[PDB]
C-alpha cells in the first residue's frame, strides 16, 4: 500500500543562528510529493537515511534495531526504549529471527558490550524521526505535534530540531522495527531554499528543480521573477555503453621459470630475460603471502591487471647483509653506486 | 465566526500614514505566515503581501508589512484616493487543517 | 493566464448545483485550484483543493461528505457540485490558483466569481 | 567596431568530465565564478557597440523610383535590386576582399544583428540624406530638391551660392569621375583594409595558445589527466593532480586579463565612430580635419565586416 | 563495439568518450594513431580488424529559460543553446540557428522586437508565447520631387535628462 | 588544500618541521587572491575616468556656452542646460 | 572573563580577538554561535 | 605623449646562462614567448 508524502520532513541543517535571510543549502532532504511505503514487520534497506514516522494512540512501538548482519558477526545498534530510561548500547548482540520483547528478549548472550548512554525519554500525537549517519555520527532529529481527526500526513510545514549526536561510527545497512503503522521514506540529495524569519525558526521553503519556473526562482533568491532571459543550468549527455577491446592472444608468460630458477646470478653479473607475446596474470603474485615486502612505484598494484605494456624485463640477483633497502630510485651507497643503479624515472616495483 | 479578529472600521486623512492590525492566536499566527489581499467589489482581489515580509513584483514601494508575536500590521505611506478598498488577512491553521480568513476592514479616506 | 467561470445560476432548495472553472493550458500539472466563497455580510471561507496531476483532494472538516471536487485533463476544466442546498448556501463562489513548490499557500490570481441564489 | 563573442567554461576546461578532480577544484572557492562574470560581461558589451553606432534612425526611409537628381550619379552606392541581397557594388566588393573546429568548453556565440539587418540600416541613412539633408535628424523629414541642398552646403564654407548654378555641369562631372576611381583603388591596392584584418588575427592567435597549453606537463608525470588517474591509487594521486590544476588555472587567468584590456581599446574606437557619424553624416562639421582633409561638404556611410567605411567629399 | 553513440571506449588501455564512425583517412602502414593539436585522440586504428574509427565528442550545451513576467502567465519556453532538436515542456519544437527552441509557436508576421534571443529572432501575445523575426521600424517614403519644399510652421520645446557617473 | 583554514588551530597541533609546509600553502593561496582583486580594480578605475572626462566636456560646452555640434547636447537644436547633483554623478536637463 | 577590552578568547574551540559586550539577540536553546554575512562570527553564547 | 621603450628577455631573466635550468623551463611551454610578444607590441606603438 502507498500514500503520498506531503510537505513534511524538513530539518535544521547546521545549528547556526541566522536572521532575516534567504539561505540556499544542499543536503539530504525528503522530496516533496514522494510516496513513502505504508505498513500495517519485514526488514527494510537503510541506504542513505530514513524518514521514519509513526502515529498511534498508545505506546505500542517501543524500539528499533540497526545493524549489518544482525548475527554477532558485525557491530549493531540496538537503540531500545522503555517507559522512562532510554538505553543505547552499540555492541555485537546476537538477535533472534523475530524479536518481540513483560520479559526480555533478542538481546541475550551479549559476549561483551562497548557503549552505553542515558537520556530522557523519547515517546493524538504524531512522532517524526530522522536517522542519518555522517562521518561517524548517528544523528536523530524529532518533533512531536498534536494531530487531529485525520488519517494521513497532516498537511502543512514544520521543521525538526536535533536531539542527540552519538559518536558510534559503524555502518548500519539494514533496519527492522519492533513491537502498528508506519511511513517509511528515503532521503535523496536535493537543494532547498530556506527562509529564516528573524529569531531563526524556518518559516518557508521552495523546492528547486521541481519545474522550469521553480529553478529560476531559486537562482534569483526571490519569490517574483522579472521579465527577461535567465541561464539556469547545463545539459550534458551521459554515455550509454562501454566497449572493451583487446589483442587476440592466449599464450601464458613463464613466471614460474624466473621466480623458481635453480640458481640465480650474482649481483655483479645479473641476468636479464625478456618476456613477450603472452598473458600475464599478476593476481596470484599479489595475493601470494610468500613475499616479505611488495612495494610498487609508478603503478598501483591492484590496477596493474588491467593496464598493458609493450615489454617487461625481470632482473634477478641476490644481495646479502645490510643495504638491501638501497634498491630504490635516487638512492646512494656502495650497492647503488658500484653494483646496480636504477634510473631516475623508473616505473615498476621491486620484490624481495 | 472568523478566527482572526480585525477592527470593523478604520479611517485616515489624505497625505498621512495609517496602520491596520490583524490579531489571532498562537496556533495560526504564531506559527505561520500571513498574507494581505486588496478587494474591490465587482472585481477580483489582488495579492499585496506574501510571506509576511516579502513584497510581490507589481505593487510599488509604499505598502510595508510587519509581524510580531501573535499580531501583524500593515503600513501605508503616501496615502491616496485609490487606496479605498477592503483588506483581508489570512493564515494557515494547524488545528483546523485549513486556511482561515479575517473579518475584513473598511478603510475610509476623508 | 485567466480563469473563466460559468454564468449565474438560480436553484431551488433541496436541489444540486454544478459550477465549473475553465483555465488555460499550462495551468494544470504544477498548479493547484482552490475554492473560496463569501456569504453576504460574512467573511470568506475556504472549502478544498485538488491537484490535477495527482488526482488527490482535500476537504474542509465542516463539509462532511457534501462536497466533491473533480477535474479532467482532456478538456482542461474543473468541476464543483454541492448537494443538499439550503438557504444559507447563497454566496459568491471564486476559483483561485496556487503554485505547488511553496510550503505555505499564497493565492496569486483570482477569478471573477459567480453568484448563486437560492429561494 | 566589434570582436567575436567568445566564452569559456572553467570547469570543463580545467577538470574535464572527471568527478574526482572536481572535488579538489571546489576547495579553491570562487575562482570559477569571478571568471565567468568577466567573460559574460564582454559578450554583452559587444551588442551595445553595434546598436549605438547604426540604430540612429527611428524609421525606414526609401528612395524614389526615378533618379532625377540633377545629373548626379548615385548608382554606385544605392542597392542593386537585381542581386539576391540588397547590397551596393562597393560594399559587395568589401565583403569579397576580407577573409576570415570543435573544442572542449569553447563556444562562439552568434551576433544579435545579422548582416542583412545592418545593411538595411545603412540604406535608410543614405536614402534620408539624399532626400532631406539634415532635417531628418532634428525632427520630421522635409523634402528639398537635391541641387538646392548642395547650394546650402557651399554657403556653409564661405562661397556664395551663385558659384554653383553657373558651374553646375562642371561640378556634377567631377563628382561622377571621383566616385568611379574609388572602386578601382579598393579593388587594386591591398593593405587598404589592414585596420580590420588585424583584429581577426589577434583573436585567433589567443585561442590557439590557450588550446595548446593542455599538452604541457607543468611537472606532472603525464599531461593526459586520464592516464595518471587510471594508474595511481587515490591516496597518492592527489599530489600529481594538484600540479595540473594549479598550472591550468593560472593559464586561464592570463587569457581573461588580456581580453579585458583588449576589449577597452575597441570600445574607444566604437565611441569615436558614433561621434563621427552624428557630426559628419547627419550634419556638417566646422571642426578642422575631423571629417577628412579639406572643407567638408557631405558624407556617405558604408558597411563592412565588423566595421564601417566613410566616403568624405571635400 | 557499438557505433554512432556516445560510448566510453577502451582500446588497449586508451580510454575516452565519443561517437565512433567510419573514416576515409588513409593511414600508412606504419602509423597506428593520430592526435589533435591538443594532447587527445582525433582518430584511432582498431585492433583485430585493422580499421580507422573517428572519434567526435558527444554534444553538450547550456540551458536558458525564457519567461514573460509575473504580470501575465506561468507559461515559459526553454532554449537549448547550440544543440540540435534530434536529441533530447514538450509542446512544440522549433529549430533555430541559436539552438533548439521548445515551447514557442512560430508566427509568420513580424513585430517590433521585445525579448532578444539571438541571430535576429526575438520573442507574450494572443494567449501564447510567440517567436518571430524582428521588425526594424515603420516603413515610410518621402514625397520627393524636383520642385517642392516643405517648411515648418510651428514648434515645441522638450526637456531631456542625461545621467553620468 | 591545507588541513584547516584557521591558522592558529594547525600551528597548535603540528610540529614546526611539518607545520611550515602546511602554512606555506595558505600563504600562497591568500596572496594570489589579493593580487586578483587589485588587478580588476585598476581596469574598473580606468572606465570611470573616461566617463568623468566626458562629463567635464559636456558641462563646459553645453552649460557655459551653446553647442552647434549635432546631438552632443541632446536631440534638437540646443538652447540651454541645467546641472543637478546626484550620488556619485551629475544629471543634466537639456532644453531643445 | 574580562569585559570591554580586546582580548584573545577561546570559547569551546572557537578562537578570535575582540571586545566582548552584552547583547539582546534571543538565541534558540540549541544554537551556540551566530554568524553575519560573508562568514564572520558576530556573537557567541558563553557556557556555564 | 610617450614613454621609454623598455624590453626584457624572459629566458635570460629567469634562467640566465645555465642550461640545467632551461630544461626545466621548457616544461611550462610558451609562457616566455607570450611575454616577449607583449613587450614588442607596446614598444612599436610608442613610435606611432
Ligand atoms: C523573537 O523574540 C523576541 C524576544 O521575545 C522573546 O522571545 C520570543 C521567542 C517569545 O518567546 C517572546 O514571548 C519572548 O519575550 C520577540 O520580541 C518580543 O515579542 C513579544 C511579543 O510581542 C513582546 O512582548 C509583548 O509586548 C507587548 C508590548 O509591551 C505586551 O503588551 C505583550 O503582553 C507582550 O509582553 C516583547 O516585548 C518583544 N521583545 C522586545 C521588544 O524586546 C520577537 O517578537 C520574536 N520574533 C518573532 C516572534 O517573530
Ligand atoms: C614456484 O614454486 C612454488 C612452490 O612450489 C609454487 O607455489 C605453489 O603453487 C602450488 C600450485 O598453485 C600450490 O599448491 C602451492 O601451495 C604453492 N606453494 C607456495 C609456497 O607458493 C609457485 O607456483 C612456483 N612458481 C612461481 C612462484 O612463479
Ligand atoms: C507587474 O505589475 C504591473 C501589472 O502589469 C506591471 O505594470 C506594467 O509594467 C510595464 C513595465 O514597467 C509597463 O511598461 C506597463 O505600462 C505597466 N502597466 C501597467 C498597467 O501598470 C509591472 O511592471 C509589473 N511589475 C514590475 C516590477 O515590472
Ligand atoms: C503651435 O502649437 C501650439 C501648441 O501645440 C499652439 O498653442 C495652442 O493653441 C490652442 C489654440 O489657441 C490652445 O488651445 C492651446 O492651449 C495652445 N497650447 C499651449 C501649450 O498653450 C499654437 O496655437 C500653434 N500655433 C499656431 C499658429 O496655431
Ligand atoms: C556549572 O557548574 C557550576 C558549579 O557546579 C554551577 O554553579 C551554580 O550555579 C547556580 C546558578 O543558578 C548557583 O545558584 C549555584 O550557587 C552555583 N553553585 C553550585 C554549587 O550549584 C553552574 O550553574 C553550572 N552551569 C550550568 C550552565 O549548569
Ligand atoms: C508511487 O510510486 C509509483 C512508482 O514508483 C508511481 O505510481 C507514483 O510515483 C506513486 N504513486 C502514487 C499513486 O502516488
Ligand atoms: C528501563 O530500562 C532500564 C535498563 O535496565 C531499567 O533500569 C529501568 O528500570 C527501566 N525502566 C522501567 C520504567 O522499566
Ligand atoms: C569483545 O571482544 C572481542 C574479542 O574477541 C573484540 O573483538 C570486541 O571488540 C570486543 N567488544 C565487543 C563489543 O564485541
Ligand atoms: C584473432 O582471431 C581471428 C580469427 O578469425 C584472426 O583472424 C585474428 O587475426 C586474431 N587476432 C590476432 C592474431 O591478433
Ligand atoms: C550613372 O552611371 C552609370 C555608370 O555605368 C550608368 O550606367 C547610369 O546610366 C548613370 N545614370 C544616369 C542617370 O546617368
Amino acid at each position: 500500500a502507498y500514500t503520498n508524502s506531503f510537505t513534511r520532513g524538513v530539518y535544521y541543517p547546521d545549528k547556526v543562528f541566522r536572521s532575516s535571510v534567504l539561505h540556499s543549502t544542499q543536503d539530504l532532504f525528503l522530496p516533496f510529493f514522494s510516496n513513502v511505503t505504508w505498513f500495517h514487520n519485514p526488514v527494510l534497506p537503510f541506504n542513505d537515511g530514513v524518514y521514519f514516522a509513526s502515529t498511534e494512540k498508545s505506546n505500542i512501538i517501543r524500539g528499533w534495531i540497526f545493524g549489518t548482519t544482525l548475527d554477532s558477526k558485525t557491530q549493531s545498534l540496538l537503540i531500545v526504549n522503555n517507559a522512562t530510561n532510554v538505553v543505547i548500547k552499540v555492541c555485537e548482540f546476537q538477535f533472534c529471527n523475530d524479536p518481540f520483547l513483560s520479559e526480555f528478549r533478542v538481546y541475550s548472550s551479549a559476549n561483551n558490550c562497548t557503549f552505553e548512554y542515558v537520556s530522557q525519554p523519547f515517546l493524538k500525537n504524531l512522532r517524526e524521526f530522522v536517522f542519518k549517519n555522517i562521518d561517524g555520527y548517528f544523528k536523530i532529529y524529532s518533533k512531536h505535534t498534536p494531530i487531529n481527526l485525520v488519517r494521513d500526513l497532516p498537511q502543512g510545514f514544520s521543521a525538526l530540531e536535533p536531539l542527540v549526536d552519538l559518536p558510534i561510527g559503524i555502518n548500519i545497512t539494514r533496519f527492522q522495527t519492533l513491537l502498528a503503522a508506519y511511513y517509511v521514506g528515503y532521503l535523496q540529495p536535493r537543494t532547498f531554499l530556506l527562509k529564516y524569519n528573524e529569531n531563526g525558526t524556518i518559516t518557508d521553503a521552495v523546492d528547486c528543480a521541481l519545474d522550469p519556473l521553480s529553478e529560476t526562482k531559486c537562482t534569483l533568491k526571490s519569490f517574483t521573477v522579472e521579465k527577461g532571459i535567465y541561464q539556469t543550468s547545463n545539459f550534458r549527455v551521459q554515455p550509454t555503453e562501454s566497449i572493451v577491446r583487446f589483442p587476440n592472444i592466449t599464450n601464458l608468460c613463464p613466471f614460474g621459470e624466473v621466480f623458481n630458477a635453480t640458481r640465480f646470478a650474482s649481483v655483479y653479473a645479473w641476468n636479464r630475460k625478456r618476456i613477450s607475446n603472452c598473458v600475464a596474470d599478476y593476481s596470484v603474485l599479489y595475493n601470494s603471502a610468500s613475499f616479505s615486502t611488495f612495494k610498487c612505484y609508478g603503478v598501483s598494484p591492484t590496477k596493474l591487471n588491467d593496464l598493458c605494456f609493450t615489454n617487461v624485463y625481470a632482473d634477478s640477483f641476490v644481495i646479502r647483509g645490510d643495504e638491501v633497502r638501497q634498491i630504490a630510485p635516487g638512492q646512494t651507497g656502495k650497492i647503488a653506486d658500484y653494483n646496480y643503479k636504477l634510473p631516475d624515472d623508473f616505473t615498476g616495483c621491486v620484490i624481495a | 465566526q472568523s478566527v482572526l479578529t480585525q477592527p470593523p472600521s478604520a479611517s485616515g486623512t489624505p497625505g498621512q500614514r495609517v496602520t491596520i492590525s490583524c490579531s489571532g492566536s498562537s496556533s495560526n499566527i504564531g506559527s505561520n505566515t500571513v498574507n494581505w489581499y486588496q478587494h474591490l467589489p465587482g472585481t477580483a482581489p489582488k495579492l499585496l503581501m506574501s510571506s509576511d515580509d516579502q513584497r510581490p513584483s507589481g505593487v510599488p514601494a509604499r505598502f510595508s508589512g510587519s509581524k510580531s508575536g501573535t499580531s501583524a500590521s500593515l503600513a501605508i505611506s503616501g496615502l491616496r484616493s485609490e487606496d479605498e478598498a477592503d483588506y483581508y488577512c489570512a493564515s494557515w491553521d494547524d488545528r483546523l487543517n485549513g486556511v482561515v480568513f479575517g473579518g475584513g476592514t473598511k478603510l475610509t479616506v476623508l | 493566464v485567466q480563469l473563466v467561470q460559468s454564468g449565474a445560476e438560480v436553484k431551488k432548495p433541496g436541489s444540486s448545483v454544478k459550477v465549473s472553472c475553465k483555465t488555460s493550458g499550462g495551468t494544470f500539472n504544477s498548479f493547484a485550484i482552490n475554492w473560496v466563497r463569501q456569504a453576504p455580510g460574512q467573511g470568506p471561507e475556504w472549502m478544498g483543493r485538488v491537484i490535477p496531476v495527482l488526482e488527490i483532494a482535500n476537504y474542509a472538516q465542516k463539509f462532511q461528505g457534501r462536497i466533491t471536487i473533480t477535474a479532467d485533463k482532456s478538456t482542461s476544466t474543473a468541476y464543483m457540485e454541492l448537494s443538499s442546498l439550503t438557504s444559507e448556501d447563497t454566496a459568491i463562489y471564486y476559483c483561485a490558483r496556487h503554485h505547488i513548490a511553496v510550503a505555505q499557500p499564497y493565492f496569486d490570481y483570482w477569478g471573477q466569481g459567480t453568484l448563486v441564489t437560492v429561494s | 567596431v566589434s570582436m567575436t563573442k567568445t566564452s569559456v567554461d572553467c570547469t570543463m576546461y580545467i577538470c574535464g568530465d572527471s568527478t574526482e578532480c572536481s572535488n579538489l577544484l571546489l576547495q579553491y572557492g570562487s575562482f570559477c565564478t569571478q571568471l565567468n562574470r568577466a567573460l559574460t560581461g564582454i559578450a554583452v558589451e559587444q551588442d551595445k557597440n553595434t546598436q549605438e553606432v547604426f540604430a540612429q534612425v527611428k524609421q525606414i526611409y526609401k528612395t524614389p523610383p526615378i533618379k532625377d537628381f540633377g545629373g548626379f550619379n548615385f548608382s554606385q552606392i544605392l542597392p542593386d535590386p537585381s542581386k539576391p541581397s540588397k547590397r551596393s557594388p562597393i560594399e559587395d566588393l568589401l565583403f569579397n576582399k576580407v577573409t576570415l573546429q570543435k573544442f572542449n568548453g569553447l563556444t562562439v556565440l552568434p551576433p544579435l544583428l545579422t548582416d542583412e539587418m545592418i545593411a538595411q540600416y545603412t540604406s535608410a541613412l543614405l536614402a534620408g540624406t539624399i532626400t532631406s539633408g539634415w532635417t531628418f535628424g532634428a525632427g520630421p523629414a522635409l523634402q528639398i530638391p537635391f541641387p538646392m541642398q548642395m547650394a546650402y552646403r557651399f554657403n556653409g564654407i564661405g562661397v556664395t551660392q551663385n558659384v554653383l548654378y553657373e558651374n553646375q555641369k562642371l561640378i556634377a562631372n567631377q563628382f561622377n569621375s571621383a566616385i568611379g576611381k574609388i572602386q578601382d583603388s579598393l579593388s587594386s591596392t591591398p593593405s587598404a583594409l589592414g585596420k580590420l584584418q588585424d583584429v581577426v588575427n589577434q583573436n585567433a592567435q589567443a585561442l590557439n595558445t590557450l588550446v595548446k597549453q593542455l599538452s604541457s606537463n607543468f611537472g606532472a608525470i603525464s599531461s593526459v589527466l586520464n592516464d595518471i588517474l587510471s594508474r595511481l591509487d587515490p591516496p597518492e594521486a592527489e599530489v600529481q593532480i594538484d600540479r595540473l590544476i594549479t598550472g591550468r588555472l593560472q593559464s586561464l587567468q592570463t587569457y581573461v586579463t588580456q581580453q579585458l584590456i583588449r576589449a577597452a581599446e575597441i570600445r574607444a574606437s566604437a565611441n569615436l565612430a558614433a561621434t563621427k557619424m552624428s557630426e559628419c553624416v547627419l550634419g556638417q562639421s566646422k571642426r578642422v580635419d575631423f571629417c577628412g582633409k579639406g572643407y567638408h561638404l557631405m558624407s556617405f556611410p558604408q558597411s563592412a565586416p565588423h566595421g564601417v567605411v566613410f566616403l568624405h567629399v571635400t | 563495439l557499438v557505433k554512432n553513440k556516445c560510448v566510453n571506449f577502451n582500446f588497449n588501455g586508451l580510454t575516452g568518450t565519443g561517437v565512433l564512425t567510419e573514416s576515409n583517412k588513409k593511414f600508412l602502414p606504419f602509423q597506428q594513431f593520430g592526435r589533435d593539436i591538443a594532447d587527445t585522440t582525433d582518430a584511432v586504428r582498431d585492433p583485430q580488424t585493422l580499421e580507422i574509427l573517428d572519434i567526435t565528442p558527444c554534444s553538450f550545451g547550456g540551458v536558458s529559460v525564457i519567461t514573460p513576467g509575473t504580470n501575465t502567465s506561468n507559461q515559459v519556453a526553454v532554449l537549448y543553446q547550440d544543440v540540435n532538436c534530434t536529441e533530447v515542456t514538450g509542446s512544440n519544437v522549433f529549430q533555430t540557428r541559436a539552438g533548439c527552441l521548445i515551447g514557442a509557436e512560430h508566427v509568420n508576421n513580424s513585430y517590433e522586437c521585445d525579448i532578444p534571443i539571438g541571430a535576429g529572432i526575438c520573442a507574450v501575445a494572443s494567449q501564447s508565447i510567440i517567436a518571430y523575426t524582428m521588425s526594424l521600424g515603420a516603413e515610410n517614403s518621402v514625397a520627393y520631387s524636383n520642385n517642392s519644399i516643405a517648411i515648418p510652421t510651428n514648434f515645441t520645446i522638450s526637456v531631456t535628462t542625461e545621467i553620468l557617473p
